[PDB]
């Protein structure tokens, strides 16, 4: 107090005596659009702390070489700024009840699989799927089966340009150029360069353990992903079956039986069928197949490479964890990077997933940075009275409210026969009572919402600003039903690589009457809604430090401030009414 | 918490939780009193065994189906069926769960009515709502629109729905399938010199039903080919040892469901009943009940129906229009797996009668 | 800014901005009610539909023409033509548009007030004008004198103008064509 001018390392030294004065855990949280910094000043931070109080960790150095590597797992390019995290990290740094540093965990919340399968018009999908496509060989990219982007059906949507320098350009050959390509080159930015970030990357996958032969078959994974989403389905059956493939996916479904190691003819009655038995409800029986839906076919195809990116990325994290593993543990410094109301000028389903996590954050705010702090001024000698915080815990309870939510109309238009985005936008304003924090797009005094049609898209007002969502494949999104002949054939692959993909608690022993088929439909808005109020379990239960970066222009350049893009920045993310209150008597 | 999906079928009543899965317990429905003098004397014998235990204790007992023609046998034995099943087999506590039974679209009344009142007193459930068999299975084949067959032992259905609307002048009950199909072949079975005449043996006939018929070709020529006797004569072993060799009758059962003149009524068969039931809907609509013509149950299992039935009503049904039959695996428990989606959906949980609403109108206003 | 015209039709109601080219909006007209029984889950389905959705929907609602012998049926289907299209067609904002409503020459009052009435106090329209339909054909055939003929599902009119006045001693309305053909 007093002693410390203005910097960084003034808020990691508080939050490390009072794990000495009151002995609680502390959770850095650094908020901020995205893009800012965010994770730059957290590796200062973690050097800060194991110089300062700490006396070190295993290495160091591990730590900050492979971050940038799940970054090429989890980083796309958005609207707002090219380098933009489509992942919700958690780093925590474990210490002891003496103090001393044992060892750290990365995970992550909020994963961005719905870019997997879609990435509209000027986005990308994972950077790491343009660095293989770019970066891998010419004596490597025949034996994985990989072509130019336009090939797959999971980059013939967004952007399938490279980030790449002019001496890089030239440097990659031209068969791994894609149509858009040839029509306009390489996107430009002087530190994203995708093949330089390929060696980064895998300079920094021998040094978290992996073998260059297992970082083969980690690029067999990956574009064994690609080379499932090529399956184009059609429809059949003579008194009506259900779904087959077409016939130019006949050559794609066998390079795909080849990268992933599952057989083609159980694969082609399993992505095609519902499997059931009739073994269960009787003393004998049988079990039968059951067609599924053409759409159905390819949704869950893109549930199913879903589910294989779910676990290939927690398995990369469990390597990196193996890397710097913990011992004794009870005191731990947690250090959050998230995205703060990150919303465009067309939103969808996963913006509205960051601005409802912006909202029980900004609730979180009103209960540890003003709630405490000023009960703190009116019991530290001073005395203050209360000035009141302005709530918005209403409209928490109107996106994930039970039974009157927008969660709970979304899942329950997916279990309805033939769901449909405008039913359930019609069903979203029919089960609300009109009430301040949401309404129709026609209600707007604003042009740019005057073209969406009533039953096209919502508003709704949260407390950094009214964001309309466009229902466009609303419904769509939500759905990631993982069938269980699929299961007993991806988790089982005939690969030993494959199936040590998955590990205890994801795989558990199962035995005749345990007593239900679940999890069935799965539901993502409540996968989300499940490991977001766990980690708000975890915040509400620890203490807490507060940092946030503010970009001085949007281009990233030096010595620039502009007095438009820098107040936006701070009118996005709490500052005003949060300032209002602190101000009081004193 | 949970509600309970449970099919009045007269198989198989079918029974489970509101989804995700396979019913929980399916059995042959059957009541039988010993009919026999067993000398032994232990005693403590069932005075009714219920089915399973009266489909080991074939011939030891007089078979009584709950159901016949849709109309219950007594409620003595019908309410016996369902507390066997609920407290020895699921063991369900009755306060814990709303429950569904299921009907026949034009069954009669009262039959709902002392159904609903009867299973509101005895077992004490806290809601109910009854859904005809034919609207469950649209649930279930996920379509918006088609004309619905229910075909189980002993009544058979057709109903027209669209978008997904009912309309009210247009549906069919025949009384053609199941127990006529049963009956017609133990007729046509007699003419090889063996004979089912008991409750019980009436079982072993049933069994035949299930694994050996076939469906014709087409009437006419598999009678012409029905001459050479190589491929149509299939040798079944039976249960007490005897192997039973059976010919044109092999497809003379099922061929029964077209022209029923064997059964002797005046009414014709499903190809023209489904005819005149789509010439009996409005003019605008019946281009798309073409192409949604949705097929379910049981005794829809045999293998040459659906695409004899497809080949015969696209001959009479308008040219360059599409007749596309729609005949899924799974059509047995069709009914059920379609109950499961109803009772698992929000908000249409609120649409089952709840205890207050029973308690002010007793068996008054069902509809 | 702009001016919206927005024709009134007999048939088939027009609309589309002012200048130049061809309306934006073509639909049958009509309000349906349901006319049949509801078994399924359902259960957002319309109470009433309008054109082209309810045209979309033959033989399941109970179709009604909301202006008949050129005379409105009641300003609850006619508000729900003009709110349906506005919004979910045009995309217009209420008080951005002049506009622009088409009528017939010896129909009835208080049809043309009554309406112009009830659309300010509604849509909160900042300025507007009802033209006879017949004297928007004089602009169309860019011609000063003749006998022009409106002839729609189901009032006919015939007035004559002269160079550019018009005749009161020759107008004629018939009730011969087009929902009595
Ligand atoms: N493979 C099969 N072939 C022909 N008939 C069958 C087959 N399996 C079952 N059945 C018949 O179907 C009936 C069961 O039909 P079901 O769908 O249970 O009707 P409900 O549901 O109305 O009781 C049984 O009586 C049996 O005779
Ligand atoms: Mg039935
Ligand atoms: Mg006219």
């Amino acid at each position: 107090l007093g002693t410390m001018p203005p910097h960084v390392f003034a808020i990691a030294d508080k939050a490390f005596r009072d794990m000495k004065v009151l002995k609680l855990s502390q959770s850095i949280i650094v908020s901020g659009e995205s893009g800012a910094g965010k994770t730059e000043n957290t590796k200062f931070v973690l050097r800060y702390l194991t110089e300062s109080y700490g006396t070190g960790q295993d290495i160091d150095d591990r730590i900050v070489e492979a971050n940038p590597l799940l970054e090429a797992f989890g980083n796309a390019k958005t609207v707002r700024n090219n380098n933009s995290s489509r992942f919700g990290k958690f780093v925590e740094i474990h210490f002891n009840e003496k103090s001393s540093v044992v060892g750290g965990f990365v995970s992550h919340y909020l994963l961005e699989k719905s870019r997997i399968c879609v990435q509209g018009k000027e986005e990308r999908n994972y950077h790491i799927f343009y660095r293989l496509c770019a970066g891998a060989s010419e004596d490597i990219r025949e034996r994985l089966h990989l072509s130019s982007p336009d090939n797959f059906r999971y980059l013939n949507r967004g952007c399938t340009r490279y980030f790449a320098n002019k001496e890089t350009d030239k440097q990659i050959l031209q068969n791994r150029k894609s149509p858009e390509y040839l029509k306009a080159g390489s996107l430009k930015d002087p530190l994203l360069d995708d093949h330089g970030d390929f060696i980064r990357m895998c300079t920094a996958m021998k040094k978290i353990g992996l073998d260059d032969e297992e970082k083969l078959d980690l690029f067999r994974v990956v574009a064994g992903v690609l080379h499932l989403g090529n399956i184009d389905f059609e429809e059949a059956g003579s008194t009506s079956g259900g779904c087959n493939l077409k016939n130019k996916s006949t050559q794609a479904l066998e390079y795909c039986a080849e990268l992933l190691g599952l057989d083609q003819d159980d694969l082609r009655v399993s992505l095609t069928t519902r499997v059931m038995l009739t073994t269960a409800g009787g003393a004998k029986g049988t079990v039968i197949k059951v067609p599924l839906k053409v759409e159905q076919a390819n949704n869950a195809r893109d549930a199913l490479a879903k589910t294989v990116y779910s676990h290939l990325f927690d398995h990369v994290v469990n390597r990196v964890n193996q890397c710097f593993p913990f011992e004794t543990s009870s005191y731990f410094i947690g250090v959050l990077d998230i995205a703060g109301f990150e919303y465009f000028e067309h939103n969808s389903f996963e913006q509205f997933c960051i601005n409802y996590c912006n909202e029980k954050l900004q609730q979180f705010f009103n209960e540890r940075i003003l709630k405490e702090e000023q009960e703190l001024y009116q019991k530290e000698g001073l005395g203050v009275n209360e000035v009141h915080y302005v709530d918005n815990q209403d409209c928490i309870d109107l996106i994930e409210a039970r039974l009157v939510g927008i969660l709970d109309i979304l899942d329950e238009e997916n279990r309805l026969p033939q769901p449909s985005d405008q039913h359930f936008t019609s069903a979203v304003h029919q089960k609300h009572k009109d009430h301040f924090r949401l309404s129709i797009p026609r209600k707007s005094k604003l042009a740019i919402h005057r073209n969406i049609r009533d039953d096209e898209g919502f508003i709704i007002r949260h407390f950094a600003g009214a964001v309309c969502y466009e229902t466009t494949q609303f419904v769509e999104k939500n759905n990631d039903a993982l069938h269980m002949s699929l299961e007993s054939l991806i988790c089982e692959s005939r690969d030993k690589f494959i199936r040590e993909l998955f590990e205890s608690s994801t795989n558990n022993n199962k035995d005749t009457k345990q007593k239900a088929g679940k999890l069935s439909f799965i539901s993502v808005g409540n996968k989300f809604k499940t490991q977001l109020n766990l980690l708000l379990d975890k915040l509400r239960s620890t203490g807490a430090s507060f940092i946030r970066c503010i970009k001085p222009n949007l281009k990233m350049t030096s010595h620039h401030f502009e007095g438009a893009q820098i107040l936006s920045q701070l009118q996005c993310s709490g500052m005003v009414s949060v300032l209002d209150l602190m101000q009081g008597g004193f | 918490t949970t509600a309970l999906v449970c099919d009045n079928g007269s198989g198989l009543v079918k029974a489970g939780f509101a989804g995700d899965d396979a019913p929980r317990a399916v059995f042959p429905s059957i009541v039988g009193r010993p009919r026999h003098q067993g000398v032994m004397v232990g005693m403590g014998q069932k005075d009714s065994y219920v089915g399973d235990e009266a489909q080991s204790k074939r011939g030891i007992l007089t078979l009584k189906y709950p159901i016949e023609h849709g109309i219950i046998t007594n409620w003595d034995d019908m309410e016996k069926i369902w507390h066997h099943t609920f407290y020895n087999e699921l063991r369900v506590a009755p306060e814990e769960h709303p429950t569904l039974l299921t009907e026949a679209p034009l069954n009669p009344k009262a039959n709902r009515e002392k159904m609903t009142q009867i299973m509101f007193e005895t077992f004490n459930v806290p809601a109910m709502y009854v859904a005809i068999q034919a609207v469950l299975s649209l649930y279930a084949s996920g379509r918006t629109t088609g004309i619905v067959l229910d075909s189980g032992d002993g009544v058979t259905h057709n109903v027209p729905i669209y978008e997904g609307y009912a309309l009210p002048h247009a549906i069919m009950r025949l009384d053609l399938a199941g127990r006529d199909l049963t009956d017609y072949l133990m007729k046509i079975l007699t003419e090889r010199g063996y004979s089912f005449v008991t409750t019980a043996e009436r079982e072993i006939v049933r069994d035949i039903k299930e694994k050996l018929c076939y469906v014709a070709l087409d009437f006419e020529n598999e009678m012409a080919t029905a001459a050479s006797s190589s491929s149509l004569e299939k040798s079944y072993e039976l249960p007490d040892g005897q192997v039973i060799t059976i010919g044109n009758e092999r497809f003379r059962c099922p061929e029964t469901l077209f022209q029923p003149s064997f059964i002797g009524m005046e009414s014709a068969g499903i190809h023209e009943t489904t005819y005149n039931s789509i010439m009996k809907c409005d003019i605008d609509i019946r281009k798309d009940l073409y192409a949604n013509n949705v097929m379910s149950g049981g005794t829809t299992m045999y293998p040459g129906i659906a695409d004899r039935m497809q080949k015969e009503i696209t001959a009479l049904a308008p040219s360059t229009m599409k007749i596309k039959i729609i005949a899924p695996p799974e059509r047995k428990y069709s009914v059920w797996i379609g109950g499961s989606i109803l009772a698992s959906l929000s908000t249409f949980q609120q649409m089952w009668i709840t205890k207050q609403e029973y308690d002010e109108a007793g068996p008054s206003i069902v509809h």
